[PDB]
RNA sequence: CGCUGAAAGCAUCUAAGCGGGAAGCCCGCCCCAAGAUGAGGCCUCCCACGGCAGCCGGUAAGGACCCGGGAAGACCA
RNA sequence: CGAUGUCGGCUCGUCGCAUCCUGGGGCUGAAGAAGGUCCCAAGGGUUGGGCUGUUCGCCCAUUAAAGCGGCACGCGAGCUGGGUUCAGAACGUCGUGAGACAGUUCGGUCUCUAUCCGCCACGGGCGCAGGAGGCUUGAGGGGGGCUCUUCCUAGUACGAGA
RNA sequence: AAGUCUGGGCUAAGUGGUAAAGGAUGUGGCGCCGCGAAGACAGCCAGGAGGUGGCUUAGAAGCAGCCAUCCUUUAAAGAG
């Protein structure tokens, strides 16, 4: 997991979901798994 | 949950497979049931203990009304064992088994008026090197302006010891059902002729 | 594009009854019952059952999808059942049932005993293969995901606790 | 003191 | 009862004579090594053309001390002198003699072949 | 990290619901504690005494005073 | 400025968390073992020594780790007095000189009695609707909270081997 | 002290009850393109071929470097 201010999409599999009051970004790839922070 | 009250004889050691096991010797029981306490009645489950007989011309009109409704002799210390219903009327060491674990209760000796290096373990100030009269002192007991005063719970000089002191899981060593006698590996809270209460451990 | 206005076929003979926020569902391999918001309105037909939503607000357009699939989750448990089965892979790993319970044997020092909870059957048909069976599906899936979890894929070998149907990835190491 |  | 600062008698041919306790390897912050425990220490004092020579720094296993150890069965032990005998991180003497007493102690303690070696265990 | 699962026919640990999860948090262990004035509860003892929620004297069950002491203690307790 | 004592040390703690160790995690250019990076976490722990007044820093031997900061650079009506910071003396330097120097060097008076708040302990008084002797419930507080080594599992999983 | 006063609307963060670049399928309201029953978007059922690959390199022949990424039987097929 990334924790950053800046959540983005990296490649056209990432998924950007929000989830008890968190923003995320879940993928098949799992160095992009990402949350806001 | 068991218990009864004891009597704190003395230390020795004895010895079992080529060890020497130091002991404390407790003369425990025996302990008439005085008093029940019920749920019914009064909110919790627990056993009134007598120990020690008394002479019946010192106990006092109210405590006789009290050994009369159990139709006991006078005994002169009065102690409860909470949770713990025995099945009869009067409880001796045989309540215990070599092998057991056992916790003890008891009023630890008291050092009067104890200074900071007795009573917690300070450190003192140097004996030379200038030392000017701190020899055995706390050293500071602040800051400054902020917050301005002493912690509560603060460590000073104080009274110490004869204070109640449990000392938890020790293992009795045998058990002389003729001599009411309980022996116990290890040091146990108090001096010699002081009272304590011995419980069935807590520690799994 | 809506799982809620699907209508819910219902098989002969499957037993459907709306209560307030409930409704119970008794079939031939048991009964359940899935809890309903409120807000939307189950309505029994001819072997159907429909859910409508009051509003076309977002709070009940969620629910009415959801509450839709809920009902046919239950109505398929109580009649055709729920299964899902896990392939054991490994050169020591293996398992067998013992009793109604689940022993595992999977590189430990130790085995796993797991037991089935109340609507869970186990089965081992091959010591490779296990089985979850029961009528609820999100229980059914928990017990599996349990026993997948005591010893998950490794990310280098073919060893461990797989679902039937889950791939094989595996990255190298020199 | 010996502010200096 | 070792701690930095003690000095040692060297009971082995090794050629060191006397050793100055620089550690207790027991942990974070033991205070004091006994017998069967193992030390740093400083060669203070050697006989010429031995395995080793002053300003070494070596280990060593404590196998007599002055204050006394106690034991299960009631009774102790004590020596005149503290003495060790200097190791390898193998825990085998790198000296091929032992001299004077050792204590039993050292048997548990794995020092197995000091034992054989000393002339009397006590 | 999940199960089930829409909004969004797929997907999603979540929007409805349900799991797993820290030497940390609550309780559990040891000690103080009803001035907890919200001053608690149980057992037992004494009791309606004499003179114009008050009053002043003689008593009750009891307590204190004094004294012999105490691994209790500065005095007090 | 009708005075808010000024470095460092010692003693005694207490707090923050941007965490040094120990606990739980995700990612890994993670085979295993061991690391790197980030997230959660402040309960406890975070050693002994050589040099210097030193803080800091380097070095020795260890360690699970040898954390970083705050509290008047925490704490001199608690201690020290090495430094700094009067008066003596000297060196280099500057000044014709008297003298001067966060330049150096050796030396140099640190005040028995706590009134109020606060803190550690211990009593006296009255209260708790009758007065008593016992035995208790526990609202609410406080204490505690660390961690390593070896062995078995098994020289097995993993790895060419180590 | 004086309204649990009246009406329309928003917020779910106790935001309100102290902060920026910047990041986001939070939520409500507008606008403008594109594509769609010349059946779209999602899913699914399908086919997904071949001359056959060349400097490359003991092979990279869709699936290591490159060279342009040439043709095709075709409703379509990328020498990927
Ligand atoms: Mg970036
Ligand atoms: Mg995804
Ligand atoms: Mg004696
Ligand atoms: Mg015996
Ligand atoms: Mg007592
Ligand atoms: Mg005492
Ligand atoms: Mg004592
Ligand atoms: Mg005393
Ligand atoms: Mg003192
Ligand atoms: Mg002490
Ligand atoms: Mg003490
Ligand atoms: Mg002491
Ligand atoms: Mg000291
Ligand atoms: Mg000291
Ligand atoms: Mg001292
Ligand atoms: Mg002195
Ligand atoms: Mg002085
Ligand atoms: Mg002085
Ligand atoms: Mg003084
Ligand atoms: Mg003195
Ligand atoms: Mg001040
Ligand atoms: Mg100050
Ligand atoms: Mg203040
Ligand atoms: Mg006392
Ligand atoms: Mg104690
Ligand atoms: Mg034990
Ligand atoms: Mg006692
Ligand atoms: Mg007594
Ligand atoms: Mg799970
Ligand atoms: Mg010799
Ligand atoms: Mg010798
Ligand atoms: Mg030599
Ligand atoms: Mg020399
Ligand atoms: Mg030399
Ligand atoms: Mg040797
Ligand atoms: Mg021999
Ligand atoms: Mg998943
Ligand atoms: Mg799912
Ligand atoms: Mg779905
Ligand atoms: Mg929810
Ligand atoms: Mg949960
Ligand atoms: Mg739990
Ligand atoms: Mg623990
Ligand atoms: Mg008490
Ligand atoms: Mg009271
Ligand atoms: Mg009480
Ligand atoms: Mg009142
Ligand atoms: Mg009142
Ligand atoms: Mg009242
Ligand atoms: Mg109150
Ligand atoms: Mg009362
Ligand atoms: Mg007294
Ligand atoms: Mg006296
Ligand atoms: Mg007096
Ligand atoms: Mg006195
Ligand atoms: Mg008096
Ligand atoms: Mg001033
Ligand atoms: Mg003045
Ligand atoms: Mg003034
Ligand atoms: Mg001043
Ligand atoms: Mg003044
Ligand atoms: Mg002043
Ligand atoms: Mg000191
Ligand atoms: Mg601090
Ligand atoms: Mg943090
Ligand atoms: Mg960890
Ligand atoms: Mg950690
Ligand atoms: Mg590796
Ligand atoms: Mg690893
Ligand atoms: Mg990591
Ligand atoms: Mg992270
Ligand atoms: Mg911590
Ligand atoms: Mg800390
Ligand atoms: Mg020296
Ligand atoms: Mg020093
Ligand atoms: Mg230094
Ligand atoms: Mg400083
Ligand atoms: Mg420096
Ligand atoms: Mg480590
Ligand atoms: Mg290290
Ligand atoms: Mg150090
Ligand atoms: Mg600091
Ligand atoms: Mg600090
Ligand atoms: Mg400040
Ligand atoms: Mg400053
Ligand atoms: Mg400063
Ligand atoms: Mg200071
Ligand atoms: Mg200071
Ligand atoms: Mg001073
Ligand atoms: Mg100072
Ligand atoms: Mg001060
Ligand atoms: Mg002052
Ligand atoms: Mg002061
Ligand atoms: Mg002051
Ligand atoms: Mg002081
Ligand atoms: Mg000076
Ligand atoms: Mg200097
Ligand atoms: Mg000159
Ligand atoms: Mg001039
Ligand atoms: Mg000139
Ligand atoms: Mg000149
Ligand atoms: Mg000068
Ligand atoms: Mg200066
Ligand atoms: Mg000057
Ligand atoms: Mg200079
Ligand atoms: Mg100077
Ligand atoms: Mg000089
Ligand atoms: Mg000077
Ligand atoms: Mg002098
Ligand atoms: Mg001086
Ligand atoms: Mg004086
Ligand atoms: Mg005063
Ligand atoms: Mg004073
Ligand atoms: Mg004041
Ligand atoms: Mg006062
Ligand atoms: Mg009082
Ligand atoms: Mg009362
Ligand atoms: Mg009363
Ligand atoms: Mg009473
Ligand atoms: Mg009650
Ligand atoms: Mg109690
Ligand atoms: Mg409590
Ligand atoms: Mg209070
Ligand atoms: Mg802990
Ligand atoms: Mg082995
Ligand atoms: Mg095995
Ligand atoms: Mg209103
Ligand atoms: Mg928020
Ligand atoms: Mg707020
Ligand atoms: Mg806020
Ligand atoms: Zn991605």
């Amino acid at each position: 997991m990334k924790v950053r201010a800046s959540v983005k999409r990296i490649c056209d599999k990432c998924k950007v979901i929000r989830r008890h009051g968190r923003v995320y970004v879940i993928c098949e790839n799992p160095k992009h798994k990402q949350r806001q922070g | 949950m068991k218990g009864i009250l004891g009597v704190k004889v003395g230390m020795t050691r004895i010895f079992r497979d080529d060890r020497a096991v130091p002991v404390t010797v407790i003369l425990a029981g025996p302990c008439p049931v005085v008093q029940r306490r019920t749920p019914e009645k009064d909110g919790y489950t627990a056993v009134q203990l007598g120990f020690l007989p008394q002479n019946p011309k010192r106990v006092n009109r109210p405590l006789k009304g009290h050994f009369a409704k159990a139709g006991v002799e006078p005994v002169r210390i009065l102690r409860e064992i909470r949770d713990f219903n025995p099945e009869g009327d009067t409880v001796t060491v045989e309540i215990f088994k070599p092998g057991e674990r056992v916790d003890v209760t008891g009023t630890s000796k008291g050092r009067g008026f104890a200074g900071v290096m007795k009573r917690w373990n300070f450190a003192g100030g140097p004996d030379s090197h200038g030392a000017h009269k701190i020899h055995r002192h706390p050293g500071s007991i602040g800051n400054r302006k902020t917050p301005g005063r002493v912690y509560k719970g603060k460590k000073m000089a104080g009274h110490y010891g004869a204070e109640r002191v449990t000392v938890m899981n020790l293992e009795v060593v045998d058990v002389i059902p003729e001599e009411n006698l309980l022996l116990v590996k290890g040091a146990v809270p108090g001096p010699n002729g002081g009272l304590v209460i011995v419980r069935e451990t807590k520690k799994a | 594009s809506r799982i809620g206005r699907l209508p819910i076929p219902v098989p002969k003979g499957v037993s459907v009854e709306v209560a307030p926020g409930r409704v119970k569902v008794k079939g031939p391999k048991g009964e359940l019952e899935v809890p309903v918001s409120p807000e939307m309105r189950v309505v029994v037909e001819e072997g159907v059952v429909r859910v409508e939503r009051p509003s076309d607000e977002r709070r009940h357009k969620s629910l009415h999808g959801l509450t839709r699939t809920l009902i046919a989750n239950a109505v398929k448990g109580v009649s055709e059942g729920y299964s899902k089965e896990l392939l054991i892979k490994g050169i020591g790993y293996r398992a067998r049932l013992v009793g109604r319970a689940l022993e595992l044997t999977v590189g430990f020092s130790h085995p796993v005993v797991v037991e089935p909870p109340e609507g869970i059957t186990f089965e081992v048909p091959e010591p490779t293969r296990v089985r979850v069976s029961g009528i609820d599906k999100q229980k059914v899936g928990q017990v599996a995901a349990n026993i997948r979890a005591i010893r998950k894929p490794s990310a280098y070998h073919e060893k461990g606790i797989y679902y039937a149907g889950e791939p094989v990835r595996l990255k190298p190491g020199k | 003191s010996e502010a200096c | 009862m070792i701690q930095p600062q003690t000095y040692l008698e060297v009971a082995d041919n090794t050629g060191a004579r006397k050793i100055m306790c620089i550690r207790v390897l027991k942990g974070s912050n033991a205070k004091y090594a006994t017998v069967g425990d193992v030390i740093v220490a400083s060669v203070k004092e050697a006989i010429p053309r031995g395995a080793v020579k002053e300003g070494d720094v070596v280990k060593a296993v404590v196998v007599r001390t002055k204050k006394e150890i106690k034991r299960p069965d009631g009774s102790a032990i004590r020596f005149d002198d503290n003495a060790a005998v200097i190791i390898n991180n193998q825990l085998e003497p790198r000296g091929t003699r032992v001299f004077g007493p050792v204590a039993r102690e050292l048997r548990e303690k794995g020092f197995m072949k000091i034992v054989s070696l000393a002339p009397e265990v006590l």
